């Protein structure tokens, strides 16, 4: 006999297309109130009942930087951002010309801070007053180029009205799950070797992914899952000196740091209604803001990070320096804290060498030997480029603290000249989206295909 | 066996396990209009399947036969290379060229079904 | 023959060609909230009268007929009156107004079925 | 008997009066994108009971007899005492605390009759 | 008394502020139970049901 | 309106006080408009002011 054509369906077949994905909330954040922050908001309550479950003698091949899952995160990301912005005030009144003083906070000069008074117009606009707060040098610019050097204005104004943060809605990285659809599944690779693209052999199959952070660094990545077995480099061409070369880490360093200054909250009322926080007195003595890392841990993570980079470059050295002098947001390690914005130098980072051949890390000088970042604040923050793209962060009371685990690196190859047997680097920053490639690597959403032909002896009887 | 753990198992393993992948084809929440449309598009795309088994008079899960034979170009194999060996991914990179063919095939199989059941039902 | 092509072709030429008019009733895009809900109103259309056809035991796109004999006051047509001629519009134009009764009696068709069925099946 | 007029009315009453009943599923209207939610919620609810229907081989209204032994444990009832008297509500009052058992047998009873009628129509 | 708490607004003198009777209506899956008991007090079973 | 000399027949050369960004800092502007955009400003005598 020949064979005939039959159809069958529920057949596990994929197709690789682009769609649409949701977001899922950790459900005690749905504890907290309505309108307060993404969960509650705008998300969907999860539960782990469809746990992963594993595939068997399937094979699929990753891709990192062609995922879509990340640009559409970033898009994402930025309209419930701009969404979050809209109730709150819009400024406006506050643009105006500002007479700054000397820095006489309690004598001497604090040299990040200016005292400013300016002409508020009030709640009932017949009635404006003056008022007075200090602000941080970043924001402020000089009014003309002459030498009238006791005039000031804010750094908006200029390009954009600004914005200020609604404070009783918090930045807290909430970690956000992304699910599948219906008629959808999320592919997980659970190779540990994976170097960015091809094949992965151990794959499951999830709901909903890993609990992502969208936590927004520069030059180093906060609070984020770990490497399973090693330090990994990733780069889509590793020869390339303009690609960012992103670097996994399996063994965690602890960050922590502050503002050793004992601020004060100063309420303003601007216009009907509406308020404006700002910085008014400072109590007690001045201190710097800075951050700390523990020198012989970095320095073991900088030789081990040497150690993997020996894997692709034969017999060079690694050698690093600072950034190329850059501005505010490109240079520094930029990063929230609380709610405030610090932005850190990280040239003491990387003031070394690795030589090829790794010294034992412990040879113990002094376990609490540190290095130590000098640290500037901003207030006005030029968030991103399109978003709405001004926003004031509130100052908060008391000294703050902040303390995480850096998990990831971001850099970028200076320019191989001379053959120099070193090919030295820098860190490097930007784009926001590779951070995000660095948690989303694991994950490909598939389209189901569920109808299937298949020749069989079955024919159909009349 | 749940939405996809079917993969990769061969042919005999697969005849079975088709309810537990094609029972989860339904859902849909909130986080915005985009949602919805996504939603609305999974259920039109479940709908236009059914619809697709609904012409050629298979309307079920069961293992719908048809009488029309398999042309040997579509597959050149032998009932071992197909049964005893494949699972079905790589066997739709090869079947997968065809679609045209088949899918209008089984149309034709229910055009040389239909008034020679309804001459059978009134002229009999 | 596509979505509308079989119009104006008589009842024996257009007694085929419905599933290729009939298998174009599905889609959506995007202008606004308002397309969505066209698009899900159009879905609902399709599938109450997919329900309908579920009603009396037609359930798919087959010459469903029933046994409940024809009313002369529905048509007073012959057979070569109705066949060879007509066409399915100005058919319609004399039907249409006895709906509310035959989608009735379909349904009043389902009740002579059912019951007996369900006693040959466990009766027996 | 309209949409809800058959409750209180006993088991053999209400073995009729179905259709018009379960006819009424489908519905939806503007007062915002919150109606629309609701609208494609009830969509996707009828959708997925007629999907559920789908699997076991039933497909309609009909009084869909499996071949499940009724376990004793599921009712403990006499057939007087089920048919003669009971209604359908404080009956579901009983046996709600056994549905995903009761689903997931006659799954399993749909996992007992088309291979057996694939090898009917293949091996014979 | 404003503008110390809000900056507020007038009521446009077109729209009508009269109790329009408004029903409503259950959608697609659901259904409206009334009670048709006069002696109901709040809590508890009722007999006269209608849909 | 004089362009180059000479009268320009539609477009009217206008000055005004423009508000600036610093709010607190307002300065002269001139543009040239219209006629059909360009209103008298008023009734009561005063012919070299005008409105939008
Ligand atoms: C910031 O400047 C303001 C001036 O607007 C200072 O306030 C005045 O300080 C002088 C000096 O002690 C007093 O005589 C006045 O009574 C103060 N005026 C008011 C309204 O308080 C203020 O002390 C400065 N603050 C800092 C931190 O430098
Ligand atoms: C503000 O600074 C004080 C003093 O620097 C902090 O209090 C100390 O915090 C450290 C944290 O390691 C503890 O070990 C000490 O026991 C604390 N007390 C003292 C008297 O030193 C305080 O935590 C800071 N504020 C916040 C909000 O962290
Ligand atoms: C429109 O009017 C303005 C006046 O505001 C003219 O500008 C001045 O023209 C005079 C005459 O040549 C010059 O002395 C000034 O230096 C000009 N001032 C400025 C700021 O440019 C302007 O020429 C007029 N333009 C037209 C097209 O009529």
């Amino acid at each position: 006999e020949n064979l005939w054509v039959t159809v069958y369906y529920g057949v596990p077949v994929w197709k690789e297309a682009k769609t649409t994905l949701f977001c899922a909330s950790d459900a005690r954040a749905y504890e907290k109130e309505v309108h307060n922050v993404w969960a509650t908001h705008a998300c969907v309550p999860t539960d782990p009942s469809p746990q992963e479950l594993v595939l068997g003698n399937v094979t699929e091949n990753f891709n990192m930087w062609k995922n879509d899952m990340v640009d559409q995160m970033h898009e994402d990301i930025i309209s419930l951002w701009d969404q979050s912005l809209k109730p709150c005030v819009k400024l406006t009144p506050l643009c105006v010309t500002l007479i700054c003083s000397n820095a006489t906070v309690k004598n001497g000069t604090v040299e990040e801070m200016k005292n400013c008074s300016f002409n508020t117009t009030t709640e009932i606009r017949d009635k404006e007053k003056k008022e007075y707060a200090l602000f941080y040098k970043p924001d402020i610019v000089p009014l003309s180029e002459t030498n009238n050097t006791s005039e000031y204005r804010l750094i908006n104004c200029n390009t954009s009205a600004c914005t200020q943060a609604c404070p009783k809605v918090t930045f807290e990285p909430i970690p956000i799950h992304y699910c599948a659809p219906a008629g959808y599944a999320i592919l997980k690779c659970n190779d540990e070797t994976f170097n960015g693209t091809g094949p992965c052999s151990n794959v499951s199959t999830v709901q909903c992914t890993h609990g992502i952070r969208p936590v927004v660094s520069t030059q180093l990545l906060l609070n984020g899952s770990l490497a399973e077995k090693e330090i990994v480099i990733r780069s889509e061409n590793l020869t390339n000196n303009a690609k960012i070369i992103i670097v996994h880490l399996h063994t965690p360093v602890e960050i922590v740091c502050t503002r050793p200054n004992n601020n004060t909250r100063k309420s303003v009322r601007i216009g009907p209604g509406q308020t404006f926080y700002a910085t008014g007195d400072i109590i007690g003595d001045i201190k710097q803001a800075h951050c700390n890392i523990s020198e012989e841990k970095w320095n073991d993570t900088l030789q081990k990070v040497g150690i993997e980079l020996q894997k692709h470059f034969p017999n060079k050295t690694i050698k690093y320096n600072q950034s190329a002098g850059g501005d505010m947001e490109i240079t520094t390690h930029s990063f929230n804290c609380g709610g405030e914005f610090f932005y850190c130098n990280t040239s003491n980072l990387f003031n070394g060498t690795y030589n090829g051949t790794y010294i034992s890390t412990n040879s113990s000088a002094n376990s609490t030997s540190t290095i130590t970042l000098q640290c500037r604040i901003k207030q006005i923050i030029n968030m991103w480029q399109g978003v709405g793209r001004c926003m004031y962060a509130p100052p908060i009371a008391g000294n703050i603290t902040c303390r995480s685990n850096i998990t990831g690196l971001l850099l970028t190859r200076d320019g191989g000249t001379n053959s120099n047997e070193t090919e030295t680097f820098r860190p490097a920053g930007g784009d926001m989206r590779d951070n995000w490639r660095s948690e989303l690597y694991k994950y490909k959403v598939v389209k189901i295909e569920p109808l299937g032909v298949a020749p069989t002896r079955c024919k159909r009887r009349v | 066996l749940g939405f996809l753990g079917a993969a990769g198992s061969t042919m005999g393993a697969a005849s079975m396990t088709l309810t537990v992948q094609a029972r989860n084809l339904l859902s849909g929440t909130v986080w915005g209009i985009k949602q919805l449309q996504a939603r609305v598009l999974a259920v039109e795309r479940y709908l236009r399947d059914q619809q697709l088994l609904g012409i050629w008079g298979c309307s079920g899960k069961l293992i719908c036969c048809t009488n029309v034979p398999w042309n040997s170009s579509w597959s050149n194999r032998n009932l071992s290379e197909i049964w005893d060996n494949m699972t079905w991914l790589q066997w739709d990179k090869e079947i997968s060229n065809y679609t045209q063919i088949i899918y209008g095939l089984l149309e034709e199989s229910q055009n040389q079904q239909e008034k020679n059941e309804q001459d059978l039902l009134a002229l009999d």
